């Protein structure tokens, strides 16, 4: 039983670039740059080029 | 008694002293930069200290080791090694 | 157990005592590589089972150039081609890679190091001076106790941290208390090493539930549900990790509790009841 060898398909690996895979620090810093560059846009701020809609 | 009065006046290269004290903290207060043989007769090493307060001077442990270091390293084995502990200014 | 964040994931020993190191390798890497060009050797304590994920990846990418000798612990508990073939990439390197069982890891390692520091490297200029080697291991894994044990064998000698390993060829080793901690991890690598037993199961961050839910997920994917139910020495192969788990509890006992058989996937994965590992890599 143990003495038996066991190989594990890469597919059941996570991709690489997966949320999953990547640490929750990035994706946390991901969303709040997403949401600072939002309130930018919803309050004119200098150097920011309405290129959006809605 | 001749190789004993040899070693006496022997003298050792600056260079070699800097790189043996470079491997011995490497291998093992305030810290010192250079080091140098001053006088030959009895072989005394001057010792400066990377600090300007006067009173911040090493161990008599570690001073001892050092000297026990020399005398393994360059064969002072059957001389006195002497130290002077020295700070900038 | 019930309290939520895992302290070995944070936590080594000092000289002063105890730490807690934060933040995630990279920000270490610059130390890690002064470390190492004042070193001279390294001397990397890695686990087989999942060997990629142990290792500090900062390490591998800014210094090749100094001689390092890798050992992977619990090498039985490792797969069997995995090793070859990351011994044979390494060999192809710089480097060198050992495969330790326990007895290997706890003294035929230092004999290992002693004879790597004899044969390559080379010969210092001066003769009291000592070779250097600077240990990178996450302390679970057993770099924290071998650096104890040579603590202790000094202090019993004598009755920055530098441990002597052998007076000749006099061989001491920088110890890297936090350069290579967990922190803050992928829910798969926490998963990982959950299951390898290097990080203690939580009932709130990563529950025991999930860990073996991870396990048997991994084994069904590999196809080993046969051999799994042979070792388990459950009557028929499982069809779902409830089936396993109910046929776990059934073979302990008549009031076998869901989580009492749950746990004891968990024991066997880190016993070595089966062989198996989880861990990528490239050519």
């Amino acid at each position: 039983p143990a003495s038996r060898n066991i190989v594990v398909p890469d597919a059941v690996h996570a991709k690489v670039g997966s949320p999953d895979t990547l640490p929750a620090e990035i994706l946390q810093k991901r969303a709040q740059r997403a949401l600072l560059m939002q309130l930018q846009q919803n309050v004119i701020w200098e150097g920011t080029v309405i290129s959006d809609e809605r | 008694a001749l190789e004993l009065y040899d070693k006496w006046n022997k003298r050792v290269r600056r260079a070699e002293l800097t790189r043996l004290w470079r491997k011995m903290e490497k291998s093992v207060v305030a810290r010192i930069g250079r080091i140098t043989q001053v006088n030959t007769r009895p072989p005394t090493f001057l010792l400066q200290l990377q600090t300007k307060n006067d009173s911040n001077t090493l161990p008599k442990a570690l001073q001892e080791m050092m000297k026990n270091t020399l005398v393994e390293e360059f064969d002072f084995r059957g001389v006195p090694i002497r130290l002077i502990q020295e700070v900038k200014d | 157990s019930r309290k939520g964040m895992s302290r070995e994931a944070f936590v080594d020993i000092n000289e002063k005592g105890a730490a807690w190191y934060l933040g995630h390798m990279q920000l270490a890497s610059r130390t890690l590589a002064e470390k190492v060009k004042d070193a001279d050797f390294v001397l990397e304590i890695r686990d087989a089972r999942l060997p990629f994920t142990t290792g500090n990846p900062n390490l591998q990418k800014i210094i090749i150039d100094r001689p390092r000798l890798i050992v992977f612990n619990k090498a039985e508990m490792s797969n069997e081609d995995c090793n070859r073939v990351i011994q044979q990439y390494y060999e192809r390197t710089g480097n060198f890679a050992l495969f330790t069982s326990a007895k290997r890891s706890w003294r035929d390692t230092v004999e290992a190091v002693q004879r790597f520091v004899t044969h390559i490297l080379p010969a210092q200029r001066f003769k009291t001076t000592a070779n250097v080697g600077l240990v990178v291991g996450m302390p679970n894994v057993g770099k924290s106790t071998l650096i104890n044990s040579l603590r202790l064998a000094h202090e019993y000698q004598f009755h920055v941290k530098l441990v002597p390993v052998c007076k000749d060829p006099n061989i001491v080793l920088y110890d890297s208390p936090g350069l290579t901690l967990p922190g803050c991890f992928a829910k798969e690598a926490g998963l990982k090493l959950a299951a390898c037993g290097i990080i203690p199961t939580n009932d709130i961050t990563l529950p025991r539930s999930l860990v073996a839910r991870y396990i048997y997920d991994v084994l069904s994917a590999a196809g080993v549900g046969e051999h799994m139910a042979e070792c388990l020495h459950l009557p028929r192969a499982p069809i779902s990790f409830d089936d396993c788990i109910s046929m776990i509890c059934e073979r302990s006992g008549t009031s076998g509790q869901t989580d009492l058989g749950n746990l004891d996937p968990s024991r066997a994965q880190k016993f070595l009841i089966h062989d198996a590992q989880l861990g990528n890599l490239g050519r």
